[PDB]
């Protein structure tokens, strides 16, 4: 029958901060659409105000995969601030590790965000600018030590391509969108300008030698890019006085998909106007890149989502109307939710607003 | 979650445990004997029921 | 809001197709607990037994029997056997016939107004 | 874990009953023209647990029916009452009074004209 | 498996003999959330279309859309005088008001569009009855003047013209600036490719309303036979049919409990001539479908779609595939059976045929 | 609305891949093209012609009826692997439509080259799926022009080349014609502007040959099969025996038939350790019959019958298989079911049979 067991939970804190415990338990019995099973996957992402007088905040990835028979860990580990309102800096480490495998790198990359269009006509009126259209340029130097002999033979190869092919810029976007992101991608309004690779060198360190890549590239987004639209929302360090913490995961095999959330971060609060607060605007890429999962098997939700306010919160509008009230945790059961959940499970972008306020 | 109370119109039930439970040794009452089975089984019925009922 | 448990059949959440599935599907569940009070009548079952006793369900609904006479008044065993077959034979055709009103009652509520013996199909709005 | 919770429970329902058993011990009483003093107290235990037990599972059991019903249960609601009445009603005639009570001899007394032939018997 | 509502009925009254006129009314319901991140979602479009010159080829064609989103009101006026000149190519000279909340703002614009197909073969003409995919390209020339009389209007004004001349990726960006929102998908997803845009004026002027910003920009975008804007070029504007004013008030109300649908109006087009008096409804546009499709598919439904043709005095159907259910003499009636697992096939994107051939 | 589907494989013994592979699907669904009554016969076949040089020959036929227009397409190819990067095909054949008919002669070179070849990743992962690269795509087309649509339609084209720069860009539109460009997008692929070499036309035995020497480049980021196995889809060593793959199709308004029945190496490959592998699912079919699979619910009644070489019992059946009768396992509902509904709607996951030796 393909059921879909999923039980979601917001619990949030009062005043102006927008931090929440978000956590989220999942159970589908369709397959997943990776060519290879079984996939399991862990993510923790912890971050840290290190120097709020610059804007600092260090934010610590770690990805650890088990994909049919290879283990595979990226961790990453980046100082990021707002150098501006538009323009982004960090600086970080990291490494990668495949099998038998493994590289460390660092960097230095920049991010400039910007929109095309700033008029204060549609910030007046629309008072939920879900569409954004613009433009992020990075910036991306990044040093990855050649202790390794596979490193050496894979930087002779990209010394030898760049060097000799005059498509390599457009080509390179294929390239590293592998198998069906290159879809995706394109599925998401996103688009990716051809790249140019300010330089290859091979500038060695105290350790061996040392690759260096300066390349700048830029992904452009149609207002459904959540990336671009939603810039200042998706980085609170202004938010961020205390660590915050996310720890997901998800074990899949043909019998079925499990998928486990437990993290407490902010931004997941937002102010609509007036004094009324709002669960954050659904970001629309991971539910547009999901519906390219998701349509794949006919399922039935058993989905149960529990906000639970802060002391003394009350919930002035929800577009599916919550199915129970427990004098500060609300309760969406079936009904409207459910069909709600069905429809972004298998790619929709419809809004679930929930407007609050003390 | 994996929500493992799965109710369905074939929810007879299958966990083990709470399934031998299901007994119901309310025959031959001697009352406070057997019919301290009835307690005992709708104790280990409820619980875990409450717990768990059905991964099957 | 309209998600309290008291109100998840309210009239704004069915459509007119869904409200005669639901009618239909009470209904056989009456006729169901209609043969339950049949069978609640059986004083002495045509098995050769002593019967259900006397409930105020059944005490309710005699009279009417007698009327129609299907149960009967008379003190003779084998009289209210016979009667006792005939309660059984009617509550036995409602519980079938109810069951029919229970499945047509789920086709209208699922909006699935296919015939099992004939592929064709049939609109709510035009037939 | 939820296991303590039942681990409380049982504890608390196992210690109820011991206490009754002791203080009954205690409780200086002739036991009955019969029955012992070892089985009684431990059969009102019962009756004590039971009943409170009933109650909270059917409290618990009709707030997550509160809970849990949607217009899924179109089927799951009506029919189920109507079996468990249909149970109920053979549980009277199986369990609880098997027969239509009729004398030892078995004339099956159904007149108030019997019935009064019968109440003066000579 | 638990499904949603999908009501549906549509009425399409013909008319006889060289008319190829037609009153399209349709009403649906869907029991489903809508994929607008911006609800409630209401919507009401009033297409007129009256022939202004008759021997010249001129119409005017009036559409007024209004909307009310997230408690926003928007609303466009078009009013534009239309004409074939040749065969490949159309001018339109318009006006117009675009308006959302408190601002508004006025425009005109001439605008000359040419659509090339890719090849003339008769070999594909001579045996192809249905030239369904016939791929080509459409040019537009459009030439559009704003009256600049606000602050936000003349600093969009600037920032456009600080763009156009700074960076020379603009032409190639404008595209994803322009098609927002899951529009760009929409591009390919129907085939549609817009090409870069060649910006060939980008003047001002002082006009009686005050500074007049005036810009001049041409674009084209092909198609692979599915877009319907450029197979059937000549059968989505029939200038000559239009003998008579025709009329199309559509709209929605989708609420995040679903969506309600009406449309009613009557216009030519919706019957070609298939040959030898065979007179048949028009092949479906595909664009709609497909682009539809992605959000047809967000949720699992049952759909119960009645669709009427009430066909005029003494015409009977040939072949209709899913066959009719009822006749009534005129009123040919499908529901169920294979029609509904059609209307469920296109409703999620499908763009399966639906050849209804009729004649005298 | 069901889909009745029953698969039937049968591997050769030995080291040999060979297998037959039989399909008969039945769907009462619409299909979506927009000319419904569509019929199709293909009949591929391919024969060994110099093992010395690996020169196979293969020979296609695409008869189809499609709203009662009958449209035929041939193939004959002499097509061998050289480099096994590059690949050369020397061949002919014909196109019919209707009352219209035109031959045409081709010589084709595609050289496949990876992106990257790096040992880490294939020695890391066991089973590499995703193998971004691209094929460019050379070809020199011979068309004779023995009729006024052939002649003026290469006048046109030589007029537009001459006429716009555009054509290469352009071109792209009118070479995957409806819902054909998006298959480039889910499928992951990527064709980039042609390079036309000449458009030239020489004098031959009944009049004029027109030749066109284009070259391409086709993309792909790992979904593409064409792409990412390029060495293990033309397997021109295992062909020791002459192989043949016949599709039947048939498509109404009430639904839609297939009937495939082929003999063809490749079926099966090696995964290590001695466990042979029924072969990694190709990714194209999925994720572009999925952008017509979505379009309908249906209740799945597929049913797959494996049959081995004895004693080459089946380990590690993902999903599992539900009865096994000595070399006949045998898969119908349950996760199986769930996974024909996935491939059936798009889905690209992994059916991993092994087998041992
Ligand atoms: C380098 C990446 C960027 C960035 C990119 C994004 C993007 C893009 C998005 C967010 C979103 C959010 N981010 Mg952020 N984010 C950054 C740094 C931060 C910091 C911080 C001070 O460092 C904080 C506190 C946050 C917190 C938040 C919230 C404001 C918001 C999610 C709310 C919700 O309920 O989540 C619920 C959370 C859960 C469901 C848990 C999800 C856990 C998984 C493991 C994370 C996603 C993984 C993804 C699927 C796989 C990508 C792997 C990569 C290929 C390596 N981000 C950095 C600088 N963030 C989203 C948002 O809503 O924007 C408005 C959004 O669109
Ligand atoms: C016959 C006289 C009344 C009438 C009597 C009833 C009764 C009585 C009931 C309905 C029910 C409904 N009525 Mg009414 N109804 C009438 C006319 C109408 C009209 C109209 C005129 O068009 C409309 C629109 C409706 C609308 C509706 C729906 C709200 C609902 C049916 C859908 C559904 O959920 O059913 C399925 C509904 C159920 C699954 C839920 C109720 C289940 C019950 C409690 C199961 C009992 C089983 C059995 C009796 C148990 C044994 C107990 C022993 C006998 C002691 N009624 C007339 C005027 N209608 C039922 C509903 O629930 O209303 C909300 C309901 O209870
Ligand atoms: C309807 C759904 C259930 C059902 C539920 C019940 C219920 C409930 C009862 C019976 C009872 C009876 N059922 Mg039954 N019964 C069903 C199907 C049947 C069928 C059949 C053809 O399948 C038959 C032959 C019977 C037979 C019978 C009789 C043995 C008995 C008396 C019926 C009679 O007086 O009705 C007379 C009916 C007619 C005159 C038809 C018209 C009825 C009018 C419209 C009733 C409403 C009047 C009221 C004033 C409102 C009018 C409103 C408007 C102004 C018109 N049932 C199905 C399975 N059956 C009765 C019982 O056991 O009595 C003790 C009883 O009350
Ligand atoms: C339990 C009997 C239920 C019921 C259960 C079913 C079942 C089961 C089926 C339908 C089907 C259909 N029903 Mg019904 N339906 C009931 C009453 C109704 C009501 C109403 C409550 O107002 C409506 C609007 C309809 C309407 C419809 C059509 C859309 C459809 C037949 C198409 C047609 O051309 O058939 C021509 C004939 C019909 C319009 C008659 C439909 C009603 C019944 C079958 C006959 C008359 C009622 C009679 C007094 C009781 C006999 C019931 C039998 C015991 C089953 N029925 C009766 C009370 N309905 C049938 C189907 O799709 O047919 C192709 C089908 O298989
Ligand atoms: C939609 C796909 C194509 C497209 C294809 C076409 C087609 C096809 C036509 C035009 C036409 C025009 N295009 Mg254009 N065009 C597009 C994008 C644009 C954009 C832009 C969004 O930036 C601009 C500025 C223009 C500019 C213009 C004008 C030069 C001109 C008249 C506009 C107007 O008044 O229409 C009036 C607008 C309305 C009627 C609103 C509704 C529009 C829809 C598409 C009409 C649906 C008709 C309905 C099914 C039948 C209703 C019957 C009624 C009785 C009419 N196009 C996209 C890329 N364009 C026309 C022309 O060539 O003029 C010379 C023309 O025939
Ligand atoms: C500026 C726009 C273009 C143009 C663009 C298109 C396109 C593109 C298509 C049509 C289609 C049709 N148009 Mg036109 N149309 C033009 C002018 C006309 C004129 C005229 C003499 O002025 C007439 C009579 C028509 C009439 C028709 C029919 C021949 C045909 C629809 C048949 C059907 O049954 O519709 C049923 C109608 C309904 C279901 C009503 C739908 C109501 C909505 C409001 C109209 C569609 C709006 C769209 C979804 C949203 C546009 C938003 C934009 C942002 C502005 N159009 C102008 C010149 N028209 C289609 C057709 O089949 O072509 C062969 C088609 O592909
Ligand atoms: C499909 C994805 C790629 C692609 C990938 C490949 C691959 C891979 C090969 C070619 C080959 C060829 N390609 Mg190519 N090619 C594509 C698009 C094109 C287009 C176009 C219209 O756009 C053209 C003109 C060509 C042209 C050509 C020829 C020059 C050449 C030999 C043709 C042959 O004999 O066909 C014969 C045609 C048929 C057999 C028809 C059916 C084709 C399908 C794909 C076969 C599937 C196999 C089936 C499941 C099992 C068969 C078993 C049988 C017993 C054999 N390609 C796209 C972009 N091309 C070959 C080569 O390079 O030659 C040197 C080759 O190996
Ligand atoms: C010109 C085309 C290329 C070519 C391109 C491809 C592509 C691309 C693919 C294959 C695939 C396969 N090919 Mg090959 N292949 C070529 C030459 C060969 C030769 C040979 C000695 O000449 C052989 C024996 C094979 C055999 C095989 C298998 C190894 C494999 C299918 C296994 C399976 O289970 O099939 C099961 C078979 C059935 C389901 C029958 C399918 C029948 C249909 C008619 C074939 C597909 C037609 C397609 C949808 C439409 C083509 C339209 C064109 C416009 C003509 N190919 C030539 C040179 N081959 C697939 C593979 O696994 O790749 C790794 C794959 O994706
Ligand atoms: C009417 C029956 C009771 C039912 C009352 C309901 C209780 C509140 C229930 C919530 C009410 C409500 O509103 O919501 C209902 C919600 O339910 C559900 O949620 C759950 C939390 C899962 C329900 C389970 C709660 C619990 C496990 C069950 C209840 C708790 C239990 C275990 C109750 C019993 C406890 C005991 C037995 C109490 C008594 C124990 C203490 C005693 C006897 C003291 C002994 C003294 C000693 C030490 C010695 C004595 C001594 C002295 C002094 C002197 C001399 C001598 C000789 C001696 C011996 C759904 O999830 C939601 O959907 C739904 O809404
Ligand atoms: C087109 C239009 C406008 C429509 C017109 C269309 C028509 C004419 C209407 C059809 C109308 C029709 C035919 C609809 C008929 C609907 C029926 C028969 C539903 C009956 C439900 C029974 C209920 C609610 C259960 C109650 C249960 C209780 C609480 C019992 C409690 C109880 C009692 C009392 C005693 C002892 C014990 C132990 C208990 C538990």
């Amino acid at each position: 029958v393909t059921t879909a067991h999923s039980d979601y939970e917001i619990v949030l804190e009062g005043g102006s901060s927008s931090w929440g415990k978000v956590k989220a338990r999942a159970k589908v019995n369709a397959p997943p659409a990776s060519p290879l099973l079984p996939a399991d996957c862990d993510v923790k992402l912890n971050v840290k105000p290190l120097d709020p007088a610059k804007g600092f905040v260090r934010i610590s990835a770690v990805f650890e995969s088990i994909v049919d028979s290879t283990k595979n860990k990226l961790t990453i580990e980046a100082d990021i601030a707002n150098e501006t309102k538009e323009r982004r800096i960090s600086v970080g480490e990291g490494m990668v590790s495949v099998g038998d495998f493994s590289h460390t790198f660092s960097f230095e990359g920049s991010v400039v965000n910007l929109f095309y269009y700033r008029s204060d006509a549609v910030r007046r009126n629309v008072p939920n600018p879900i569409y954004m259209q613009g433009r992020q340029f990075h910036d991306i130097l990044m040093k990855v030590p050649l202790d390794n002999n596979d490193l050496i033979d894979t930087w002779e190869g990209t010394v030898k391509a760049i060097g000799s092919t005059g498509a390599f810029n457009d080509w390179i976007r294929d390239f590293w969108f592998i198998g069906p992101a290159f879809t995706a991608l394109n599925e998401g309004g996103q688009r990716i300008s051809r790249i140019e690779v300010n330089g290859l060198n091979t500038e060695s360190g105290p350790k061996g030698p040392v690759g260096v890549s300066r390349w700048r590239f830029s992904h452009g987004g149609s207002g459904m890019v959540d990336s671009i639209s939603r810039w200042a929302e998706l980085f609170p360090s202004d938010k961020l006085n205390r660590p915050a913490q996310v720890e997901a995961g998800f074990r899949s095999d043909s019998q079925g998909i499990e998928v486990k959330v437990d993290g407490e971060f902010p931004g997941v609060s937002v102010d609509a106007g007036g004094g009324l607060r709002r669960i954050l605007n659904h970001p629309l890429i991971p539910l547009v890149h999901h519906g390219m999962v998701g349509k794949f098997n006919n399922f039935n939700v058993d989905a149960q989502l529990k906000v639970v306010l802060p002391k003394g919160y009350k919930i002035r509008y929800a577009a599916p109307q919550y199915r129970s009230q427990n004098l500060e945790e609300y309760r969406w059961s079936g009904g409207a939710y459910a069909r709600w959940v069905e429809h972004v499970c298998k790619g929709g972008v419809g809004q679930f607003e929930i407007l609050y306020a003390q | 979650a994996k929500t493992t109370i799965l109710e369905v119109l074939k929810k007879e039930g299958k966990p083990m445990s709470a399934g031998q439970i299901a007994e119901k040794s309310g025959l031959e009452r001697k009352e406070v004997d057997k019919a301290m089975k009835s307690l005992k089984e709708e104790e280990l019925i409820v619980s875990p029921k409450r717990c768990y009922w059905t991964p099957k | 809001r309209s998600t309290k448990w008291y109100q998840i059949f309210d009239t704004e959440k069915l459509d007119d197709e869904q409200v005669v599935g639901g009618h239909l599907a009470l209904l056989g569940v009456l006729g169901f607990i209609m043969g339950i009070y049949y069978i609640s009548g059986i004083q002495v079952f045509p098995w050769g037994a002593p019967g259900f006793h006397d409930n105020w369900f059944y005490l309710t609904i005699k009279p009417r029997m007698v009327s129609l006479g299907i149960d009967t008044y008379s003190t003779k065993t084998a009289d209210l056997e016979a009667a006792g077959a005939r309660l059984l034979g009617w509550a036995a055709f409602h519980f079938l016939v109810g069951s029919v009103l229970i499945f047509g009652g789920w086709r209208h509520w699922t909006h699935n107004l296919t015939n099992p013996f004939t592929g064709r199909c049939g609109n709510f709005r035009d037939f | 874990s939820n296991g303590k919770l039942i681990a409380l429970a049982v504890g608390g329902a196992v210690l109820m009953g011991a206490l009754f058993f002791s203080v009954s011990f205690l409780t200086g009483y002739i036991p009955a023209p019969n029955h012992s003093a070892i089985l009684t107290p431990l059969r009102s235990f019962m009756g004590w647990f039971l009943l409170i037990f009933c109650a909270s599972i059917i409290i618990m059991g009709l707030g997550k029916m509160s809970s849990a019903i949607s217009d899924k249960w179109f089927l799951s609601f009506p029919l189920s009452i109507f079996v468990i009445v249909m149970v109920m009603f053979l549980s009277l005639r199986v369990y609880w009074e098997k027969g239509r009570t009729t004398t030892v001899d078995g004339k099956y007394i159904r007149t108030t004209a019997e019935l009064k032939e019968f109440l003066n018997k000579p």
